[PDB]
RNA sequence: GUGUAGUAUCUGUU
RNA sequence: AACAGAUACUGACACAGUCCCUUU
């Protein structure tokens, strides 16, 4: 996600998995949170394949329900050729946000 | 105002021209590679003459190509590295008379970069792995397997990367059912980068460097480095295993050396010298190609001169050890920038400038008139004559 | 002081040595013959109708969209490898048309509104009329 | 963060770069790209009598040290 | 700096980012010391809630960021405070703590925190130990583990005391259970390190050891089997010698060893271990019953095994000792059971455990038919209804039925397994449909309101397979009866009964559906009001359906009405209401005219919300797109020239979003918006220069390819005096323009603009051209290699490339 | 309505 | 210039989420 400068990104050598998405970001650019033109298939580096991250959003971490893409604009871009884009962070809106309704 | 690009004659100019069983059957075929052109070729093994069957087009610069066959399978396939930052295998297909991709990777961006693999693309004699490297500190290893279905796959890349190194030349090293292996000749610039004076720049020398692909443990891991004498341009890669021993041939200017892992004195052989030659004696001599002809009975090398000099190199061995290299020279064409050998007793020299010539092995050069020479004799010359060991029978 | 506008762009990739505008045909057309440094020989040509132009262009979109490069370049990047190209129409491309399997020939030509001979026919007719 | 993704990449400078590594970079990948197009080196070995095998040893040679020695 | 903290501490969200902001900011220069002395004792302060503590470790962490080498003389402390945070039951806290340590670690030397942590590893208290593991463990993951390799080697083999041997081993342990699969060319010394500990003569040890091992085996779970082989016959030795928790870590080990292994390996240990798991199956523990069935679901799920092998051994031992329901109690035993049954019916077929398992499907108890639905559920999820035949599937089929009219409580576990089933099963179930209708009917009917919203999940499951089976009239009536159920109270029947109309909807098209939508939309009209989430989820994209496929039986005026509900109903706190809102305007305006939904829309840009204008100017963008541009284009650029600000504001943010949508056909559409992008432009106010330079950016990124130069170069000397700005998203809406106007344009311009001050005097100038000059060269490098400028070399230094100079 | 990152403009005290 | 107060604005930013190793 763009909106977040705190995000960081894996971005390792990717491999021959397939990157996953959960029903609140389907649809979405794992780069710029767009809905348009969905062109080239999203894969992630072996290290966050494995064990109980196999199949969760790249995203945000929930459950795995659909294929995740590429926008036209970052693949014309070549944004797409730069490693795996799943999200290690955890974010401060989330924790925070958990906090205030654990209150 | 818009224009309609068309196309009268296609290049005609050969880089790369590999060999193997595309076909499926008993008959070899050649592919050959123009610049931005796929095309597959079949000699007449009756005639002589040769035949085009297929001309694809691409839209890419091909930097590499290489062919290989997985373990008792019996149909090559093509491997193409170019300037898309992707990994390319194909297959030839008789009864639609196209090639089908099979497999393709991502691994970095577009165009002929600095530090984007696709220069070299070394593979295994078996079939087990294919690397892929760039000029500056770029090397990636794929592993290849086969399925229940009888269809070839790929794992995820390994990275075998090492800062502030330059690469000349990689190969894959015959290893014989033990863990595959590569070997590259490196070169560091770390240091020189550092030096005021320039004095670093001097005293810099090659290093021989052998990579070796852990399958049990999944990951590659550089195990020898020896400093070189002089400075290599290409290796060859000698067979080994069950015929020959391992080790690859390191060619230099004005020479020739044998050099192999674990407990080995290397043998060098200086390069024979034409008779009454007109040149500058500054200028070096190197080889620019080179081709195998392994067979059961024995194996022999052939190596091309810059002047158009067809040596035939021969190794002689021990039991397990090597004792020698012995040089003879077979016969002149053309320069040309890649040489193949079949069966049947065909040589195909592909010029890198001009016409292409076919010729017909009728005799291999042994115990003829002419002497031979060998690294244990104590700057030997040779006097260049028409051709005796080659008949031409088709011109392109 | 003044200066010069470009109206055309291309990447021909193989460097070009020789760039002549003559007749090649008798009673055809004149064109922009060119040669390159590898052995290529190949001509440029202006189109006889907008009608051809639309045409055209929108059958080398639809064959860049559904017919990739094989060695996995991108098209229009390759086209634009140095300047973006501009008001030049890869012929090469279009004419692989003719090799491609029936269903996606049938596919390419449904979204064309025209029957694949009729494609055939009316790629085939610029190439003899100027060559 | 847009400054990790371009720090990995080698050939990219910043405030405290100076003029000659520049130019060392400039030359490193100008010497890769003339290896890399095929047309290009035919060029270069028509210009001056040379094989193609010799114009890539020597253009490999000068990737060590182009552009003098530093200061 | 204690008022900072006070106020972090507690206080209103503003004044308490400001009072972090101040004390990061300025008691970085302030000092560590202090800082510390202060901070440590709020979080050592007993009786104190969450809240603060994750503030104060937010501080903590941003102090420790931004002040590295300070802490040195501090780990100590910073270690006491935090280290117990490492076991708790919050993922949320292990996490922070997690990184609080590898940032400390990554900013202290590994040589002080090893020395800080070595007089805390002889202990026997659980936590001290635990914890100490887990932070050695955390910290090994950081730096490498060559670097504490050599240290664990020593301290695995201190003979001060077996604990500091257990500690290693633990230590190891939690090292293979956090970085994972990070180890793998590291696996031989770890293996090396431990199998004198699991030879060794204690029991801790020996048990440490096994579940150590076991560990390493699960983080190399496809590869590693030649690095496990001296430790196989202490394994196979140790499991006949031991009894209790030791034959259990024992088996744990074996069974994930087991799928290393090759085929010939696999079949010959895995029955010298299926003697004694068919031996331990009866064993009084729970433990180790859940240990065996992963053992056994581990040894089943591998490719030595045989599924004759397993049906004649295996398999009646296994069902007669497990299948029963005093192991209902516990949810982990729940699970093995499941997962380890469903395993099996992967390696042997489905009909062969759904044929022992259907009989007792309708037993009287509870749990062990919540066991045999999930069961059955997730066997035919897998494996289908194709080895099912005609008795098997009657059997399935009454006790399903059976089991679901007797629903006790909610629960959707019986929901997804009927349907999972139904659609399992396909055209199968034609003659079975008659009495599901009536009996999901009867569900429906009345009854506390707590069943009937399971009845509408039900029917909008079974909804397509109905009309697989060719059975439109049982659905109508079905469709009809909820409409005359649309009118009761409580919401979440309401949104279930909705979403049962949107999938009969789907399911049978709106030219025959039995309800007539001249009937349904005005219906429907009222229930957009309520304002439920779940409610108006399921209105709005049954009205969205209605709008797209079925607007010729509704009056324009009715379409009215109803854009004003969705112009109420964009103010909702969820994005998918809003995103179906902004759909059902397209539709809507592709229904009629894009004339009145345009004048609506373009008044709803001063309403103070800042999402809701942006949602208003996505509908104005769609609308754009669905209906052709120049319809809309001069109402937007008039309405461009409002006094207010946000209206302006949303002009540039709807084109911006239009030259989006539109990517080929945008270039006709460059010179409209060329003077208003101009005057946008014009440094007066930032956002108006953010939003141009966002629409500029994609419509560079639209027409790239098609030759429309001329303009963008224009639009490039106009936008490019903005690099010079400190906002954040001015400078990246900034540089989004450059990278698409370098994209359209090609990398010469781009260079000739940077090649200027590259070399500038001051300081604060090159490092944005640097900046742009790396976002250049990243992309298409190859390019500036032809588009380098000449430069004169030096006395000393050669720099012309005098290659390209060469001439034919 | 609330919370997570930022920004701009005014006013008072040194 | 520093401290403090007030008012506006941007990020298709988010809304019982849920934790998915927590080890013997
Ligand atoms: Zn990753
Ligand atoms: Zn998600
Ligand atoms: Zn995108």
């Amino acid at each position: 996600a763009k909106h977040h400068p705190d995000l960081i990104f894996c971005r390792k050598q990717a491999g021959v998995a397939i990157g996953r998405l959960c029903e609140k970001c389907d649809g979405k650019c794992v780069i710029c949170d767009s809905y348009v033109r969905p062109c080239t298939l999203v894969r992630i580096c072996d290290e966050c394949n494995y064990g109980s991250y196999q199949g969760r959003c790249v995203i945000c971490g929930g459950p795995g329900v659909s294929d995740a893409y590429y926008c036209k604009e970052c693949t014309i871009q070549e944004k797409d050729r730069d490693g795996c884009p799943k999200i290690v962070n955890l974010g401060s809106s989330k924790t925070d946000l958990f906090y205030e309704r654990k209150k | 105002m818009f224009l309609y690009n068309l196309t009268l004659q296609r290049a005609t100019g050969i880089s790369f021209a590999i060999h193997g069983n595309f076909s499926g059957t008993k008959q070899q075929e050649i592919v050959v590679s123009r610049g931005k052109i796929l095309e597959l070729l079949r000699p007449d093994p009756n005639t002589g003459k040769v035949h085009t069957l297929l001309t694809v087009e691409v839209f890419g610069v091909i930097r590499s190509l290489m062919a290989f066959r997985l373990t008792g399978g019996t149909k090559d396939y093509i491997v193409v590295g170019s300037d898309s930052g992707r990994i390319v295998i194909l297959e030839y297909q008789p009864s639609k008379n196209m090639f089908e991709k099979i497999h393709q990777e991502t691994f970095g961006k577009s165009g002929c970069r600095r530090i984007v693999p696709g220069q070299f693309l070394a593979v295994d004699p078996k079939g087990r792995a294919v690397m892929i490297s760039a000029i500056e500190k770029q090397k990636l290893v794929y592993i290849l397997n086969r399925d229940a279905a009888a269809r070839l796959t790929i794992s995820s890349p390994l990275e075998a990367h090492k800062a502030n190194t330059l690469v000349y030349h990689v190969v894959g090293v015959d290893v014989g059912f033990e863990n595959p292996m590569f070997a590259c000749l490196e070169m560091d610039y770390e240091e020189a980068d550092n030096d005021p004076t320039g004095e670093a720049a001097a005293n810099t020398q090659q290093t021989l460097t052998f990579y070796e692909l852990d399958l049990g443990l999944n990951h590659v891991v550089r195990k020898y480095s020896e400093p070189l004498e002089e400075h290599g341009n290409f290796l060859i890669t000698v067979p080994g295993g069950s015929d020959g021993p391992s080790g690859v041939l390191i060619c230099s200017e004005n020479y020739i050396t044998y050099k192999n892992f674990g407990d080995q004195p290397d043998i060098r052989c200086p390069i024979p010298r034409r008779r009454n030659d007109l040149d500058d004696p500054e200028r070096g001599m190197i080889f620019v190609c080179s081709a195998t002809h392994k067979t059961k009975s024995m194996f022999f090398f052939l190596a091309q001169t810059e002047q158009g000099d067809i040596f035939k190199i021969t190794l002689e061995t021990d039991e397990d050890m090597v004792t020698e290299i012995r040089l003879k020279y077979f016969d002149t064409v053309p320069v040309a920038a890649a040489m193949c050998v079949l069966k049947t007793g065909f040589l195909f020299v592909a010029s890198e400038f001009g016409n292409h010539y076919l010729y017909q092995i009728a005799h291999l050069g042994d115990d003829d008139e002419e002497p031979e020479f060998s690294s244990a004799m104590p700057t030997f010359f040779f006097q260049p004559r028409p051709l005796k060991n080659l008949v031409l029978v088709d011109e392109l | 002081s003044q200066k010069a506008e470009v109206i055309m762009n291309y990447h021909v990739g193989e460097t070009v040595l020789s760039l002549q505008k003559t007749t090649l045909i008798p009673g055809g057309s004149e064109s922009l013959v060119y040669t390159t440094l590898s052995g290529g020989i190949g001509i440029l040509v202006p189109f006889t109708s907008h009608e051809d132009h639309d045409f055209f262009q929108h059958v080398e979109m639809h064959l860049r969209s559904e017919h990739p490069p094989l060695c996995g370049r991108d098209h229009l990047s390759f086209r634009s490898y140095y300047f973006p190209v501009k008001n030049v129409i890869d012929g090469d491309l279009c004419e692989q048309f003719n090799s491609m399997e029936p269903n996606k020939q049938k596919n390419v030509s449904e979204e064309l509104d025209r029957t694949p001979p009729e494609v055939s026919k009316k790629l085939e007719d610029i190439r003899t009329r100027y060559a | 963060q847009l400054e990790h993704l371009q720090s990995k990449y080698i050939g990219t400078g910043h405030a405290d770069t100076t003029k000659w590594e520049w130019l060392v970079n400039q030359h490193r990948d100008s010497y890769c790209s003339y290896m890399g197009h095929f047309d290009l080196l035919n060029y270069f070995a028509i210009a001056e009598n040379e094989s193609k095998a010799r114009v890539r040893f020597n253009l490999m040679e000068k990737m060590l040290q182009p552009c003098g020695p530093p200061a | 700096i204690m008022k900072l903290l006070l106020k972090i501490k507690n206080g209103t969200p503003p004044m308490r980012k400001a009072a972090l902001r101040q004390i990061t900011d300025k008691a970085r220069e302030f000092g560590a010391g202090p800082l510390f002395n202060q901070i440590l004792p709020l979080l050592m302060s007993p009786t104190l809630e969450d809240q603060e503590r994750h503030l104060l470790v937010k501080v903590i962490d941003r102090i420790l960021y931004k002040l590295d080498d300070l802490v040195r003389p501090y780990v100590h402390k910073i270690l006491v405070v935090i280290e117990p945070l490492l076991i708790d039951e919050d993922y949320y806290a292990r996490v922070e703590g997690r990184e609080i340590i590898s940032n400390l670690a990554k900013a202290a030397g590994l040589a002080t925190m090893i020395s800080t942590m070595r007089p805390d590893i002889d202990n026997m208290d659980e936590y001290v130990h635990n914890t100490t593991a887990r932070a050695f463990a955390v910290v090994a993951s950081a730096l490498g583990i060559p670097s504490l390799l050599p240290f664990l080697k020593a301290v695995c083999k201190s003979k001060k005391s077996w604990q500091a041997r257990h500690t290693g081993i633990k230590i190891v342990q939690q090292i293979a259970i956090l970085m994972g699969c990070a180890i793998l060319p590291h696996l031989r010394s770890l293996v090396e390190i431990i199998e004198h500990g699991l030879v060794d003569e204690q029991q801790k040890v020996r048990t440490i050891s096994a579940l150590a091992i076991a560990a390493l085996a699960e983080a190399a779970t496809p590869y590693g089997i030649e690095s496990f082989d001296s430790v196989l016959k202490p394994l196979w030795k140790g499991i006949r010698q031991h009894r209790g928790k030791g034959l259990a870590a024992f088996l744990k080990a074996i069974g994930y060893l087991i799928p290393l292994m090759d085929a010939e390996y696999a079949n010959y240990y895995t029955r010298e271990v299926m003697l004694i798991l068919i031996r331990e199956f009866q064993s009084p523990d729970e433990e180790m019953k859940k240990i065996v069935l992963k053992v056994v679901k581990q040894c089943c799920g591998t490719d030595g095994v045989e599924a004759n092998y397993i049906k004649t051994e295996i398999l009646p031992p296994f069902f007669k000792h497990f299948w029963q329901h005093r192991m209902a109690l516990d949810r982990r035993n729940y699970r093995q059971l499941v997962d380890t049954t469903v395993e099996l019916a992967n390696k042997v077929g489905a009909a062969e455990i759904i044929s022992r398992i259907v009989d007792d499907l309708k037993d009287e108890a509870e749990q062990y038919r919540k066991m045999v639905m999930e069961t059955i559920e997730k066997i035919m999820g897998n494996l289908g209804a194709a080895d099912i035949d005609h008795k098997l599937e009657e059997q399935l089929i009454d006790g399903i039925l059976y089991a679901f009219q007797e629903q006790t409580t909610e629960d959707s576990v019986m929901l997804n397994g009927f349907g999972t089933v139904v659609n399992a099963l396909g055209k199968r179930v034609k003659p079975y449909l008659p009495q599901i209708c009536g009996t999901v009917l009867w569900r429906l009917n009345n009854k506390s309101a707590k069943v009937r919203q399971q009845a509408a999940d039900l029917i909008s499951r079974t909804a397509v397979v109905m009309k697989t089976c060719q059975e439109e009239k049982l659905m109508g009536h079905l469709g009809v009866v909820l409409y005359e159920y649309l009118g009761e109270e409580y919401p979440e029947v309401l949104g279930s009964i909705l979403g049962a109309l949107k999938a009969i909807v789907n399911v049978i098209g709106m030219h025959k559906m039995t309800p007539p939508i001249k009937d349904l939309l005005p219906r429907l009209t009222p229930i957009l009001k309520n304002r439920h989430e779940k409610v108006q989820e399921n209105c709005i994209d049954l009205v969205g359906r209605i709008a797209d496929r079925g607007a010729e039986y509704v009056s324009a005026r009715e379409w009215m009405r109803i854009c004003f509900e969705l112009l109420e109903l964009l103010k909702a706190h969820k994005k998918a209401i809003r995103r179906a809102t902004v759909n059902t305007f397209g539709y809507i305006a592709k229904a009629i005219g894009p004339h009145d939904v345009l004048a609506t829309l373009l008044n709803n840009l001063k309403v103070q919300e800042r999402q809701n204008r942006v949602c208003t100017t996505v509908a104005i963008a769609i609308v754009a797109e669905t209906c052709s541009p120049f319809t809309v284009l001069p109402a937007l650029m008039n309405e461009y020239r409002v006094p207010e600000l946000n209206v302006q504001n949303g002009v540039l943010k709807s084109l911006s979003f239009l030259f989006e949508y539109i990517g080929e056909m945008g270039k006709d559409y460059i010179y409209a918006v060329t003077p208003l992008l101009e005057d946008a432009l014009m440094d007066r106010d930032l956002v108006h220069r953010q939003t141009a330079s966002a629409v500029v950016q994609h419509m560079s990124l639209g027409v790239y390819g098609f030759g429309c130069e001329d303009s963008l170069n224009h639009l490039l000397n106009y936008v490019w005096p903005n690099v010079f700005e400190t906002s954040p998203h001015v400078i990246q809406a900034v540089m989004g323009a450059l990278e698409g106007l370098r994209v359209a344009i090609g990398p010469c311009r781009m260079l000739q603009y940077c090649l200027q001050g590259l070399f500038h005097p001051a300081r604060k100038v090159r490092d944005v051209y640097w900046k742009i000059y790396n976002s250049i060269y990243i992309g298409s490098q190859d390019a500036l290699i032809a588009h380098y400028p000449r430069i004169y070399n030096d006395d000393k230094n050669t720099y012309i490339r005098y290659e390209l100079d060469y001439i034919l």
